[PDB]
């Protein structure tokens, strides 16, 4: 069936023998291109470790991930950086901003690493700033900013390069309604026009229930994997 | 050696 | 112990091995290098002082009284008057010639000293430095001469060899021509130091008096002090007792450059190695700053229990002071292991690297000596701890006035 | 375009303006390297000045090099001065050198006889006191003694001294008779140097005839060197056929060798400072990585290669080393050649010149580059570890 | 009336201008000696910051606190440390223990700061161990211990010197029922014999109904103030 992505027995072990608790064994997932997959669950239930492993940061102990016949482990680390830079969008739980860099510099960092010419990237950044309307705070330090502001800076940084997969671990957990409504509207037009895949894990039942596809990782067992269409 | 430059004759015998 | 033992648990609380314990190892290496090499330097210069005390200033005439106009007519009265001056341990007469020493077609111009053996025995420890000679058969009126090692090896001569000595004996009359060519028998070989053996050659005083055909007179009086560091004014006062026409000389004028060089080198070592310990204390400052930034939670827990605003500072001061103690002791161990086997270490280095260090006679001791004065070790270790405390004081004050809850939220 | 790691590395070195102490902690390595390079530069300049004074007082007043013949004396007609061309040599003058014994009416001494032509000036000529250089005519047996040598000999102007050379001795049934001649002193040379203790000046003809050389011959050509302390390298040059090269290393070499070995020693005794400072850099990174790993993780989720994280930490280490070395060398140059100004305001122990200062830019550049290289070697390891260590293992 | 502590219009601000929120105005509280007061409310309703301010860790932004006629602002830090060490007992939300010390050392620390002689603290620790029954924990490491045990050791540390004011921010969150009943009994005899005032802030309404006095901080008005006795 699926050819673009093939995940087989994604597992992680970092302990000795006979001490590893049998939480998950022979767990496989069906990841499809173009679809906005959402995962539901509770905090501290072992959801962040897998998504950190899904970013290509670490090599899985068991199982294989195949992209049209090319293993990542035999593939060079430069290709892994390329995948993490222009193919995959990754967000941590926290803001994890860079205090030594300004908000504009942190936003342009995904492009700055991408070795793109300053002219067009700066023009697009200025146009985006004019569209948003947050031009006033450009030289101020991230340390003296609020949680919602830095969280939205992190979201913008994640959406600068327009990755195919934008992984967002509770992007509105630290957001109040004033920023949350704008973030949800932004995600709405991104899904309507751009259509980039978002992996949004959030706790609210009502918001996640409206989604076409819902995956559940509870107690390490495939309990709820529902697709209406 | 290096500071050998000592005034070789500082005696000024009184 | 005292309630500050927290520092111990803050120092032994090391986990996640690698690049968190390597820091302490590197800081210990820096402190140990600085302290150990400072101790080795100080001990080597103490050994230099000891070797100068034994080999050079204990054989040279500490004071010199030379008549300028005529040879001393009443040297006996002056000798008795100066021997009773306090601060003088001994006195003796001497006569100072200079002549052509010749043997085996090899010729040199060397200074010759004539002194009574039984008096020069009291005057200095010079005869104790003779490699080998007949201390009983060495007397006057036997054509006996004793030669330093340098002159002997430059003349290719050994013990029991005949040597020609040419003396001018110039006079206003026609007797100045045909300089006296006497013969002498070599009886001993001196081994003083890297420089002194190349110039000293002695004959008995009565032999010198017979060789010049002069009366009962000597060319000067040599003096041995009890305290040597103030020999200038002492010999000036001693010569003031006799006639004022005489010329006074002190061994200070000749060998005070050695004292000032030893003191200057010790000061240079101390200052440079204080700089080294200061850099290692920069390491300690960094380590304690990171310790504060990593244990802010623990110090907050301590402060919410009613800790004083000087208690946290004391915790981190002793943390730094203990980090200093570890390196300082690890360096003192090397500074005591070295400086006691320092001479064999230098010999092994010479075997490994074919290059002689203190030889070549432009210094006063071919080898490198060593002597460990534990007062110097105490001074070095107190210097290291004081520098560590000065380093640790400001990060401690920084830790004392920070509340993580107040600044993070 | 410049590497992107340069921006991040240069930006981590700054900041922390809310406390003004973390920046000082990060610049401690630069301050230590600066202090070490300062000490190295100033003490090496002082010792270079001291050995320059020795060179201008010991070697500056004695034959710096001698080109002679392989067997016997040198024939000026056979080897003209016009053909005597070599590197580093800026002046060549005929000379005869000998080891002599001087017997006076009062005492005897040993010295070095320099037979020179009066028409050519010598570094000894400006120091002559009430004695005309041209007064050393041939056949007159004219000798000028050093002040200390004259005091040792106990003679003055108008007094005769018997000069003898044992190297030109003649063997007979009456023993070996060294060559001897009476010489008339017409003054003293006052230089306040070790050379004045044993060196005397005579006319070249008288000395040449005295060493039992054939008439008209000379011992050799005295060669002045722009850099005589490197004479050993100049000892390996191509020489004219039938000639041999000798230098001061025969007589005053070991002393100078020792001096260099001294300089070199105080050359490591202070270099250890920057060596310790190198270790300091390690600790800084070994802390700063631990203080910024949570940020490196973010840089790892972006396109930065681990080999580029190693670059962004090594460039910070190298920037600290370069700033420290350059600023320390600058303040060493600014502080040296100025100690002679600061010393007067306090007690002075030395007499005459306060502190000789000879700043050779080559030495300063070499030691600054060595400090930079040691800083790079120190910063290589923590940078590599930060590159190779994933954040998860350190955090978990 | 209360004499040791006098609070007038206690207010707390933790922000700068502009974004400052006017949520609290003219709110003062009644702390009575011998009575165990309980504070109820929802998350993010200023339940933890106020409890932090009562401990003297920071200076209150508005209002006056008088301790026996000595203003806190002019009061030296040594007096505040003495108050926090000998008279007031504070319990944090989280564990906030010392990982390098054993449980015995963590219990002993409050009096060790007080420069007390080792004998009585050692005797107290030994008596506590004998009476409770932690003799079984002789080979285990303090770091690898459980959560309920460490929380209860924190409580024991807070109860070493029997402070007059015992502030407990969620004392039963990490404690199970088998520990909860024992902690409630312990609080019972401490209140009966020592009579120390307890300021227990906890979220469960059903369990908080069991407290002697319940106070309500809703909409900035003192609406519900119930005292059983
Ligand atoms: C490692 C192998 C062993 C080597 C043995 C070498 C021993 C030689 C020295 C012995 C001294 C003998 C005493 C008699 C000396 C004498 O007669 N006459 C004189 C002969 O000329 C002494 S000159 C004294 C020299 C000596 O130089 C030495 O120090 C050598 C010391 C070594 C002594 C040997 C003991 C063992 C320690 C070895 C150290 C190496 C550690 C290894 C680390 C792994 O000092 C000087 O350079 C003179 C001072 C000139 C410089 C003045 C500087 C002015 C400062 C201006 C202010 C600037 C601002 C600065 C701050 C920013």
């Amino acid at each position: 069936n699926k050819i673009l992505l093939q995940c087989d027995n994604l597992c992680k072990r970092y302990q000795e023998g006979s001490v590893q608790t049998d939480v998950l064994h022979n767990v496989s997932f069906s990841v499809g291109e173009g679809e906005m997959m959402a995962i539901v669950g509770s905090s501290g239930s072992g959801k962040s470790t897998l998504l950190h492993l899904l970013g290509g940061l670490d090599t899985p102990t068991s199982g294989d991930v195949i992209f049209n016949g090319q293993p990542m482990s035999k593939l060079s680390s430069a290709a892994k950086a390329e995948l993490r830079n222009q193919k995959l969008g990754f967000i941590y739980q926290f803001h994890h901003l860079l205090p030594d860099f300004t908000a504009l510099e942190n936003v342009a960092m995904p492009l700055l690493i991408g070795k793109k010419k300053p002219a067009e990237i700066n023009s697009r950044a200025l146009e985006m700033l004019k569209a948003v309307g947050l031009d006033h705070r450009a030289n101020h330090r991230p340390s003296e900013l609020s949680g919602g502001e830095r969280q939205r800076v992190a979201i913008a940084r994640a959406l600068v390069n327009n990755p195919r997969l934008v992984l967002a671990d509770e992007p509105t957990g630290n957001l109040d309604a004033r920023n949350a409504d704008s973030i949800f509207q932004l995600l709405g037009e991104l899904n309507r026009l751009q259509g980039t895949a978002f992996l949004v894990v959030t706790h609210d039942l009502q918001l996640a229930k409206r989604m076409s596809r819902q995956l559940e990782m509870r107690d390490g067992r495939l309990t709820a994997e529902l697709s209406l269409m | 050696s290096m500071l050998s430059r000592s005034p070789v004759e500082p005696v000024q015998s009184t | 112990p005292l309630s500050l033992l927290i520092g111990l648990r803050f120092s032994r609380g090391r986990r996640r091995g690698g690049m968190v314990s390597l820091i302490s190892v590197i800081s210990t290496i820096g402190i140990a290098l600085g302290v150990a090499v400072l101790i080795v330097g100080l001990s080597a210069m103490n050994g230099f002082e000891r070797e100068l005390n034994n080999r050079i200033l204990a054989v040279v005439p500490h004071g010199e009284i030379e008549a300028v106009d005529q040879p001393w007519t009443n040297w006996q009265e002056a000798l008795d008057h100066v021997q009773k001056v306090p601060g003088i341990a001994a006195a003796a007469p001497y006569i100072n010639f200079t002549g052509l020493v010749e043997s085996g077609a090899n010729l040199r111009a060397i200074q010759v000293k004539g002194v009574n053996p039984q008096q020069e025995q009291r005057l200095s420890a010079l005869p104790s430095f003779v490699q080998g000679d007949a201390w009983r058969n060495f007397k006057a009126g036997e054509q006996q001469i004793i030669i330093g090692k340098g002159v002997a090896d430059a003349l290719k001569v050994k013990q029991g060899d005949w040597v020609s000595i040419m003396i001018p004996n110039s006079n206003p009359e026609h007797k100045l021509m045909q300089p006296k060519r006497v013969r002498l028998h070599v009886a001993g070989i001196l081994q003083l130091s890297g420089q002194l053996d190349h110039s000293f050659a002695m004959i008995p005083l009565a032999d010198a008096q017979q060789y010049l055909d002069m009366g009962s007179s000597v060319s000067g009086i040599a003096l041995k002090m009890t305290d040597v560091f103030n020999a200038n004014k002492l010999v000036r006062d001693a010569g003031e007792v006799t006639n004022s026409y005489v010329y006074i000389k002190s061994w200070i004028g000749t060998y005070g450059y050695m004292y000032r060089d030893i003191q200057m080198i010790r000061a240079i070592m101390y200052l440079a190695m204080v700089l080294v310990i200061g850099v290692a204390c920069f390491n300690i400052v960094s380590t304690l700053v990171m310790a504060v930034k990593d244990k802010s939670g623990d110090i907050a827990v301590l402060r919410t229990l009613g800790a004083k605003d000087g208690l946290i500072r004391a915790i981190f001061v002793w943390y730094g002071l203990l980090a200093g103690l570890f390196g300082s002791l690890c360096g003192v161990i090397i500074g005591v292991v070295v400086s006691l086997q320092l001479t064999p270490i230098i010999e092994w280095i010479e075997k490994l690297i074919g290059h002689q260090f203190l030889s070549s006679d432009i210094y006063f001791i071919d080898f490198l000596p060593s002597e460990l004065h534990w007062l110097d070790v105490f001074y070095v270790l107190v210097t290291a701890l004081l520098l560590s405390l000065l380093a640790s004081w400001y990060p401690a004050r920084r830790a004392s006035n920070i509340d993580p809850a107040r600044v993070l939220s | 375009y410049q590497p992107v790691a340069l921006f991040i590395g240069l930006r981590y070195m700054r900041g922390r303006a809310a406390d003004r102490f973390g920046r000082f902690v990060s610049w401690l390595s630069t301050i230590g390297i600066t202090l070490g390079v300062m000490a190295l530069v100033t003490v090496l300049s002082v010792m270079n000045g001291f050995e320059r004074e020795l060179q201008n007082n010991i070697l500056g007043l004695m034959p710096q090099a001698i080109l002679s013949s392989e067997h016997g004396s040198l024939n000026p007609q056979q080897l003209p001065e016009t053909a005597v061309k070599l590197d580093g040599v800026n002046r060549v003058a005929p000379i005869t050198t000998g080891d002599v014994v001087l017997q006076s009416a009062r005492s005897v001494a040993v010295g070095v006889m320099l037979g020179i032509d009066p028409a050519q000036k010598d570094p000894l000529t400006p120091y002559l006191v009430n004695v005309k250089q041209t007064d050393l005519e041939p056949g007159k047996y004219n000798v000028i003694l050093g002040e200390q040598l004259a005091s040792q000999l106990g003679v003055n102007r108008g007094d005769q001294i018997r000069v003898m050379v044992p190297s030109a001795s003649q063997f007979t049934p009456m023993g070996r008779i060294p060559s001897q001649r009476l010489f008339n002193v017409i003054g003293t040379f006052a230089a306040n140097s070790e050379v004045d203790g044993y060196e005397m000046l005579v006319n070249i003809e008288d000395a040449s005839r005295l060493m039992r050389y054939p008439a008209g011959n000379i011992t050799g050509w005295r060669l002045w060197l722009d850099e005589p302390l490197k004479v050993d390298s100049l000892s390996q040059q191509k020489l004219p056929e039938g000639s041999k090269w000798q230098d001061w290393r025969d007589r005053k070499g070991e002393l100078f060798q020792a001096v260099r070995m001294e300089k070199n020693m105080m050359g490591l005794l202070l270099s250890l400072i920057v060596a310790v400072a190198a270790f300091n850099i390690i600790t800084s990174l070994g802390l700063m990585v631990m203080e910024k790993q949570g940020e490196v993780a973010i840089l790892q989720t972006q396109g930065l290669t681990p080999r580029q994280i190693m670059m962004v930490f090594m460039v910070q280490g190298a920037s600290a080393g370069i700033i420290g070395a350059i600023l320390g060398a600058a303040l060493g140059a600014l502080l040296a050649s100025q100690l002679n100004n600061l010393m007067p305001i306090i007690g002075v122990l030395l007499d005459g010149a306060a502190l000789p200062v000879a700043i050779e830019p080559l030495q300063v550049i070499v030691i600054a580059l060595v400090a930079m290289a040691i800083a790079l070697l120190s910063t290589l390891y923590p940078s590599w570890r930060a590159a190779a260590t994933q954040p998860a293992e350190a955090l978990r």
